[PDB]
């Protein structure tokens, strides 16, 4: 109740460091999604898919 | 479907019959704002992917 | 008017009767891009004002 126990916690290691995920965008062939802004700005291009 | 797809966002314009929402948690805004206190198995997400707001 | 009103843009919504687009030469994207030889009195604008493109 007040060691590392606490406020840590004790898992499986896994050496990819962490499922990260991907977003495709096609953004001159595809209708933006619903709350996505259109823009040109390659790093907030709308999002069509998302995967591991 | 006729009149009844629209499906509507504030201004940003009609996108007609079915799309995609997207529940996030690594979203960076979020986390500083929202789901401090909580964790990845009960946490709140923004749905609205604009940036501006 | 009716159903000649819709001002379209990419995605981006109906827009319904009268707007406004602007016409201006101190945006900062467009000087460095466009108009560089050229000068205040015969110049090129991005009317265009979304910020992603």
């Amino acid at each position: 109740q007040t060691g590392i126990r606490s406020w840590t916690l004790l898992c499986t290691p896994d050496v990819t460091c962490g499922s990260e995920q991907v977003y495709w965008s096609l953004p001159d062939m595809m209708q933006d999604p619903v709350t996505f802004r259109s823009t040109s700005q390659i790093s907030n291009f709308p999002v069509v898919g998302a995967e591991l | 479907t006729g009149g009844r797809n629209s499906i509507r966002y504030s201004e940003l314009a009609p996108l007609f019959d079915t799309t995609r929402v997207y529940l996030v948690d690594n979203k960076s805004t979020d986390v500083a704002s929202l789901n401090y206190q909580n964790d990845h198995s009960n946490f709140l997400t923004t749905v609205i992917q604009n940036n501006d707001y």
